[PDB]
DNA sequence: ATCAATATCCACCTGCAGATTCTACCAAAAGTGTATTTGGAAACTGCTCCATCAAAAGGCATGTTCAGCTGAATTCAGCTGAACATGCCTTTTGATGGAGCAGTTTCCAAATACACTTTTGGTAGAATCTGCAGGTGGATATTGAT
DNA sequence: ATCAATATCCACCTGCAGATTCTACCAAAAGTGTATTTGGAAACTGCTCCATCAAAAGGCATGTTCAGCTGAATTCAGCTGAACATGCCTTTTGATGGAGCAGTTTCCAAATACACTTTTGGTAGAATCTGCAGGTGGATATTGAT
């Protein structure tokens, strides 16, 4: 399983920006399927914008747009 | 002395209408029929908007029943959108069946 | 043998990665898993690389702050260690669930 | 010999009106044909789902009149209804009944 | 030419029961004794936000009523939509 | 001989009976008082039409109530049955509002 | 397949603030992005306003409301000071 | 015949008060666009890019840079209250965070 | 707090590759100049809809007393999670080759835009219909004390 | 396990307010016919993007130890909830005066519409420069012991 490929490290890095100093056990897999959660909602999005243009290729500006749907806008790819 | 006149526009005849399909027996109060009306003013926006938006990215003039299906697909939550795409795309071909 | 208190490394390491801004999970696991995902919803799809990296900035952004709101829930029940309960607290005030 | 589109869709939402709203309102210079037959569908359909459950609320509490509590039952209980209006008040809808378990005596 | 009553204070008219009504649907049990100021606090901000909106759309209007719409529009721009005024 | 419910008992019956209901629970004359204070603030001589108090109302309460539904999560993460300012200030926070 | 930015105008007003400063690639999309994103935020709710009081046309006086319900209290006081100028020393060329 | 000068040029502007008037036609928002909207809405542009640019140039110097990245945007928009509100719910790319220890997680010595 | 002893960070320097800034062009926007439609500010003006005021009722906010129970504090053990060294392995990074594409250009059938002229669906009051708000009283549950 | 005291449910009635049905003008679809776009269907590129391959490198999985954190158990002071008298002030309802929506008309200041004519933003090699990978060498923090 790919989820499985953001490992206990990775995750333990993004709490220590975001400033966590300890960290249970479980964290690890709750993490992951949120994770998980955020990248379907973001993908399903970005692959409709996809497939509306007739494209295969997912372009930045589509992931751009999904971003922006959910809220969530990001800069410096496009908007 | 002369007189003066208005008219507003609501869909309340449809909301009635389709009350009646469903449940025949069954009315609806003024505040309850007002929510309705606000509600679909709200998803013809939210639809309207994610159309034109679609129909600008792909620098296109035009919004067709395309851009509109997308939309509802990217607002309606599966299931939704699933039975939402599917009485749309009945109502196009048998608009264009009889011209 | 050397020993750092526990907590010692973590507040150091707390403050090596808040000063730093590079991504923080690794590319190619996640490019991977970015590219599974996509076939849940198409195949033969193909992604520029800006968008994986796009996707990536999106995804550590979103955790971190989440972490940043995971740590206030787990202080606010006198803890200083999160758990699963916190970033489910955390995720129902912002909107995302139940 | 006249024949409005809503009828020739089968449709009881005016096709022709939602045609208007979409011209007046700006989303783009050119309008197609098949855009507001699909659209007064999708309307027809959402309003149609959603006065089917409040019809079923309004029965459960023995009232023939919709208010709008019948609204928000159906809407807070059905999930993707939910999800649709989750940052939208209904007004005079009230909340769900629902009190922590932490709180209750035993 | 005349006048009404100057208005002031009427935060204060929030009282501590209507306070402690809304919890209750809200699901609380119990209330500290603070909380009763904090909630004047946090919805003085509120309305201000909102009515500032709702004022900010007469003005452009060229009204000096403020509408039900006016209060509508302001609410969907703060993303809190509401129903049932012409929402 | 006489009668008394233990702290916490009429607190859930009213819990349950606000929770049946829909009326405002804002008295309404010192709301539209207070909301004509405010709007005085921004420009002068206003005028209100009675829907739009009531929409003010309306969004107010639902606001409140919603935000007490999460300040009460709050406490109970916690492990607290009683709500205070933190418990709001941590659900503002999270929500991203502020002071 | 031409593109377009607004690199050439915001390195013009980088250097106006700080002469001797530059800008990295990746911070100037950025700013691209910021310019895009505002733009859309005041052109959008303008384009309610009008729409609002059935209106067909977009003035200045609808991107100074708008400009006031987007932004923070003393970013839109200096925002709608600076519009007025920019407005003013246009109308002074005849 | 006469002698060309560009509206930018004429309202004292940095920021393309043209190609803002053409994008406001191009973008749907009204049938008509009048002409004061762009030039307008380009200062307001120009305004919010000199702001956030000073601020954020101001933290290059103190981070001994020449150029502007995206961390010193990032430390001049998260620190400045409006331009935080603003931008409140904005992702920047290679940002990072504001350094921040919760105070309870310090030792008590 | 001093003392000593690892361990880790962090400023002062420094040549060089990967980027930024600089040069030299051009199609494509932007600007001008002239001729015309036209949206919307102004000037009324009819008339809803709002602002007060007030009387009278009786619903609730208040203030007070008092004890149940909650929150805060302490103490403590067991068990979880941090730190660390070791060692294997996944990830980076660095070109290469070739196909599967998005991006253009250009051509016409097909689709949409308008303007009038009917023709009908939708709306505003007016005239009927009618749930159910509000006010009850008896049962059925619930709570708390002997 | 019973009882007294409460509160909540839950169905019965009925004029009346609020919802439905109905009428008749008329605004706005619909139908026609002419005038414009436009989004393709085929034909062509250059260019990103996959698909591999294989070194070397940090970075990750492991397992053991033990610090110290989380949660449990107890204790207690004081705060908040329940209960009740009292009386203020909200709620209703109603009449009236009047501002100021909103409906209309008429007319320019202002926008749109071509036709041309510069001028600029974008683009692509060539020509300078700033971080950057690294190296110290030194300070700065930290831990265990007196
Ligand atoms: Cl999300
Ligand atoms: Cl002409
Ligand atoms: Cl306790
Ligand atoms: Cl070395
Ligand atoms: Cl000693
Ligand atoms: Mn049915
Ligand atoms: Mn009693
Ligand atoms: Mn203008
Ligand atoms: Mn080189
Ligand atoms: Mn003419
Ligand atoms: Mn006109
Ligand atoms: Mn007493
Ligand atoms: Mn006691
Ligand atoms: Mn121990
Ligand atoms: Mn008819
Ligand atoms: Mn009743
Ligand atoms: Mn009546
Ligand atoms: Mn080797
Ligand atoms: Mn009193
Ligand atoms: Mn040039
Ligand atoms: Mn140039
Ligand atoms: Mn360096
Ligand atoms: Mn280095
Ligand atoms: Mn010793």
């Amino acid at each position: 399983d790919n989820i499985q490929g953001i490992t206990k490290p990775a995750i333990r890095r993004l709490a220590r920006r975001g400033g966590v100093k300890r960290i249970s056990g479980l964290i690890y897999e709750e993490t992951r399927g949120v994770l998980k959660v955020f990248l379907e909602n973001v993908i399903r999005d970005a692959v409709t914008y996809t497939e509306h243009a007739k494209r295969k290729t997912v372009t930045a500006m589509d992931v751009v747009y999904a971003l922006k749907r959910q809220g969530r806008t990001l800069y410096g790819f496009g908007g | 002395r002369k007189r003066k006149r208005c008219r507003k526009e609501s869909y309340s005849i449809y909301i009635y209408k389709v009350l009646k399909q469903v449940h025949p027996d069954t009315g609806i109060s003024s505040k309850a029929m007002s929510i309705m009306n606000s509600f679909v003013t709200d998803i013809f926006e939210r639809i309207a908007s994610e159309a034109s938006r679609l129909a600008h990215y792909n620098k296109r003039s035009t919004i067709t029943s395309r851009e509109i299906q997308t939309a509802v697909r990217l607002l309606l939550p599966g299931e939704l959108a699933k039975h939402a795409v599917s009485e749309g795309t009945k109502a196009v071909t048998k608009y264009t069946s009889s011209k | 043998p050397h020993r750092y208190r526990p907590g010692t490394v973590a507040l150091r390491e707390i403050r090596r990665y808040q000063k730093s801004t590079e991504l923080l999970i690794r590319k190619l696991p996640f490019q991977r898993l970015v590219r599974e995902i996509a076939q849940d919803f198409k195949t033969d799809l193909r992604f520029q690389s800006s968008a994986v990296m796009a996707l990536q900035e999106a995804c550590e952004a979103y955790l971190v702050g989440l972490f940043e709101d995971t740590n206030l829930c787990a202080i606010h029940a006198k803890r200083v260690t999160i758990m699963p309960k916190d970033i489910q607290l955390a995720r129902r005030i912002r909107g995302e669930r139940a | 010999k006249a024949k409005t589109r809503s009828s020739r869709a089968g449709l009881q939402f005016p096709v022709g009106r939602v045609h208007r709203l979409l011209r007046k309102g700006n989303y783009s210079e050119r309008v197609g044909a098949g855009a507001p037959v699909y659209l007064a569908a999708v309307l027809e359909y959402l309003t149609a789902e959603i006065l089917e459950l409040a019809g079923n609320a309004a029965r459960d509490n023995k009232k023939t009149r919709i208010i709008p509590r019948h609204l928000q039952l159906a809407i807070r209980n059905d999930e993707e209804l939910n999800k649709l209006l989750g940052r939208v008040t209904i007004a005079q809808g009230g909340v769900l009944p629902n009190i922590q378990a932490v709180l209750l005596p035993k």
